[PDB]
């Protein structure tokens, strides 16, 4: 029932700007945190950004900090990833994932990404 | 009067910052008179005296800023519970930093006194090395909201950095607990017992430090004296809840570590039983054989000791018979 | 920043065997380590969280453990469906970091 | 009335007047100054040292018009701490302890607190107390002690007692450090003597902390007209301090119990290792003792009649037996 | 849970009330009727001499000592309206402390303890209290109780007891009970002191008999004090209509005292559990010394006997080929190895 | 609905009684085993049962 669908991929000229959107179904983005995970062609997974819709708090990877901008729309139940100053090193498959917080100790917490979107291609 | 109690007299240093909305300056000096007139600037300041062994500098800054000698001797004292004092012109707080070594398991403490006066914060430290680097980077790199607020927000940022270091020490202890639990699970030894006791004492010392810290932050976010300003109260509530987290974690860690060693302690003298098993089986099997070897080893030539039936094979046969009987009698009640 | 070294970078084994992948963290990550299986051309699938807890719907073949700072993922008995790429993740910090990936192949 | 205390070494009368304007201290050994202080408007602190000379106690009791029952209770020593409320005054009974090096004992001497009008009367049998911080605060004009009334003086005295408890547990922690070192690498009988003595001392402190909590709660709840309000949070803070002290005492008890348990492990670990040495020696020399016994025979018809290097062969057999025994020991981790 | 009813005993006829204890020597009835102005005392043996005190307009304290006489218990209960099951509870001393609230009275079961030095045994006497109208009925088991301070307070008009009603009398009696409990625990503290000294110095076999006796006594004390704490909490919080709601804070004070006593009992249990372990440690130390002796002689002799048997050999060929008169050489070798072994043992400090 | 709250709480207390019966059975078996043949498994079970009892009392008093 829980589904994540990405859109906004495709070819973009280097130094341009692109906007990825992630439609969420089966859950409300206001209750979960939404992640963007990047996989270069023939390379391992790389975390990009996370958004907590209710709080509005964001976190960006060092690679894309300053350039990228994550956001979510509570009314549309979708998450967005504004990508600016794109370079040839940024071409990869972009994934949209839903995570939940779990509990280790009173001081430490973690999160695990249950549901992933099929991904999009950005060059 | 005005005597230094701590053991840190290695070095002295002053590290002063001054930051505003658009103008920022930071300089390190060695003369107490240079950093004196900073109390009157509306720009928030941060005076840091790194060596408190030199009582002259502490006395000079106390007399110049007009703080009573009682808080000065409180600053000098190191064997003090963390506490906060409120007055008309300045608020005096006492904290304690911590340090852990992964190679050798010991925990070291160091007292830091915080004083807030108008747009100035005074921080007295015993030795070089602190946990306030993130606040320094936030000052020097145009980030956060540190330079848009007063000295109360600086007090917040320092205390928040301290509790963050507490979380880091908790992470290190978490790793130690996991490793020690695995060891005690499969490698019980005297060194493990000593390490467990050291962890217990470190944890109880941490807890004894934790309670006054929570008291201080509670008094900070609830008393709300006019010098702290009501804008920064929710931040102090946040770090109060962080202290709550720290206390809960140390409670759980103490429980785990104290409960680790009970089974191993009670599972002693069961090994003594195994040493019994071995010592008794060899004794019982081998004393009779040497005994009857001595019996037939009597040297007076008048025994029926002639060739007769082959003496050595018969003796070896009865050796085997006695040994087999001894083995058969044993293991009846699950020996060996 | 947390650096996680997931070794070996590749693995060769047949069905029914026991394969283990370890993962070392640069410094202290408490227990927030998760494992993912990514068959080629598809999205990753969550196998284990909290370094020892099976996600729901995952077969009991996979197991995880932690001994201090290195985290091991073990398969009791392989299957034809178990040949994929396995990733190591830490969630201790707000900046999530992955492992480079281990491929199980025949 | 009959005296019960065991301290009669010294006597002293100590009174103090403090207020917003200025403070004056009076020291004397006679009662020529204590009597007029009752009518003083400013709050005053009357400290009496030594109940052995009951003349002064009964004189100040009759002067203040207090019931002889509280006089007897002040003269009483082995009574359990408690408080009594009266219309004109409040009766409060407390305890305090100390600790010294080379002597591990707990001694308790009573302090009886009488608060009435604007004067506070405290009775102590022996010279020496822990009310130094409040006196220093009064003298050096610190805090809000001068601006408030006698109820704040009572609160400050109780808080000073709490600080005394904190420093006493600090000293006990030092003793725990010493005993931990001794248990770690000097196991003897004096070790358990000291450990169990200190464990019982922690027991006594835990038993003590409960009536103090009861009397603090009694002050917290009723709020008699003698107390002039705006001090209830202070009593609540002292209550929280007592809770913390109790939990710290519990942790100290746990630490010393663990020390005792590890001592009893090291004992019988010694027996295990001694038995190990004896058993390894026995099982590596009794087989070869039997072997040497076999050949030490002398039969008329005996084998190996003449074989070259028979003694070297026997020595090689002994060496093989010793090697296999040592291998077994290395397998078992006994040596 | 179930409507109250007399139980059926196999060995007794259906309507039988039986005294369950073991004391049958003393019987007396003592009354202290008192008011604000006048009080009266008289001990008696006639039970009809105390019955007309049911309808007194001033507080009265009937104290029946000796409940082996089921005659007096049954007669008083029938005259005062006490239900037969309550009489069965009074006569049954193999019981735990409890409080029961009825429409017309309150029924309480309590326990007094006496600890005897030089014969380490703890004894229990059950006392039952019935508070009704203006009376307090006390059914004791034998002579000797803890209520002398209450008696002298009534006699000599000290305190505020005569200004109040029978509920304050029930207060006074329970408070005296709890004070004697404090006395009992200090006596047990002294016994722990002497037992600890003995077990640290001279660990005999009878000392562990004493430790087990102390442990069992403390278990009995806990099993008694916990229901007493529940009784006091119920008297403080459930506030039956027989207490006038003005004496409740006093019951709160007694409840706090019960809290303290229970805490002390638990801590004493911990101390005794530690003492047993210390005894085992001492005995293992003695056994360890015996081990050290046995091991050192075995180590320094048995290999030498082996070597002697190695040279105590009969042969036709001499592979030893004795040179330079080597019998003293072998003696010196054994002496040297023995000296080395004893030096090693001294280094390990076994000797 | 308050009576429904009662019904649920009473069911909870009843299953605590059932649990107590089970724990009594375990204590019985454990004491027979530990008095007939003591090993490391027996003492491990004893300590685990003691920890379980501590958990039960820490639950029951609140
Ligand atoms: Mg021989």
């Amino acid at each position: 029932e829980v589904q994540l669908v990405e859109s906004g991929g495709g070819l973009v000229q280097p130094g341009g700007s692109l906007r990825l959107s992630c439609a969420a179904s089966g859950f409300n983005v206001s209750y979960y945190s939404i992640h963007w995970v990047r996989q270069a062609p023939g390379k391992g997974l790389e975390w990009v950004a996370s958004i907590s819709s209710s709080s509005g708090s964001t976190s960006y990877a060092d690679s894309v900090k300053g350039r990228f901008t994550i956001s979510a729309d509570t009314s549309k139940n979708t998450a967005y990833l504004q990508m600016n100053s794109l370079r040839a090193e940024d071409t990869a498959v972009y994934y949209c994932a839903r995570s939940y917080w779990y509990y280790i100790w009173s001081y430490s917490y973690g999160n695990a990404m249950d549901y992933w979107g099929q991904g999009t291609l950005v060059t | 009067t005005l005597v230094y109690t701590g053991k840190y007299r290695e070095d002295f240093e002053i590290e002063v910052m001054n930051y505003s909305i658009e103008e920022f300056r930071e300089f390190k000096t060695t003369d107490v008179e240079s950093v004196l007139p900073f109390r009157d600037s509306s720009t928030p300041t941060w005076i840091n005296i790194t060596g408190i062994h030199r009582t002259d500098v502490v006395q000079r800054v106390g007399e110049f800023f007009g703080i009573h000698p009682l808080v000065l001797e409180d600053i000098l004292n190191v064997h003090q519970r963390p506490k906060v004092e409120f007055f008309e012109n300045y608020v005096f707080i006492v904290l304690k930093m911590f340090t852990y070594d992964k190679n050798l398991h010991e925990l070291e403490s160091e007292q830091v006194s915080l004083i807030l006066t108008k747009n100035c914060v005074l921080m007295f430290q015993e030795k070089i090395g602190d946990v306030f680097d993130p606040v320094r980077e936030r000052i020097r790199y145009n980030r956060g909201i540190i330079r848009k607020k007063r000295a109360d927000y600086l007090l917040y940022s320092l205390i928040d950095a301290l509790v963050d270091d507490y979380f880091v020490l908790l992470e290190k202890i978490d790793d130690e607990i996991d490793v020690l639990e695995e060891e005690v699970l499969e490698r019980p030894e005297k060194e493990t017992v000593q390490r467990t006791h050291q962890l217990k004492r470190n944890l109880v010392e941490l807890r004894k430090t934790i309670w006054p810290l929570r008291e201080v932050l509670s008094s900070l976010y609830r008393d709300v004296p006019p010098l702290i300003e009501k804008e920064t109260v929710p931040y102090f509530r946040d770090v109060y809840d962080h202290t709550i987290q720290i206390a809960d974690t140390v409670e759980t860690f103490r429980d785990i570590v104290s409960g680790l060693l009970d089974v191993y302690l009670s599972s002693v003298s069961n090994k003594t039983n195994e040493v019994m098993k071995v010592l008794t089986i060899i004794a019982t099997i081998f004393m009779p054989l040497t005994f009857i070897a001595g019996i037939y080893g009597m040297n007076f030539e008048y025994m029926p000791e002639l060739r007769w039936k082959w003496g050595y094979p018969v003796v070896l046969a009865v050796m085997g018979v006695i040994a087999v009987i001894m083995v058969v009698y044993f293991k009846k009640k699950k020996w060996l | 920043d947390i650096q996680m070294t997931q070794s070996p970078s590749s693995l060769s084994a047949s069905v029914g065997d026991r394969v283990t992948i370890t993962c070392r963290a640069s410094q202290s990550v408490s227990s927030a380590v998760a494992w993912y299986q990514q068959k080629p051309g598809k999205a990753p699938k969550l196998l284990i969280y909290s370094a020892s807890s099976l996600y729901s719907g995952v077969p009991s073949r996979f197991s995880g453990s932690r001994s201090g700072t290195d985290f091991t993922l073990t398969i009791s008995s392989l299957q034809p469906e178990d040949f994929a790429t396995y990733y190591c993740q830490q969630s201790s910090s707000s900046l999530i970091t992955f492992g480079q990936g281990t491929k199980v192949e025949i």
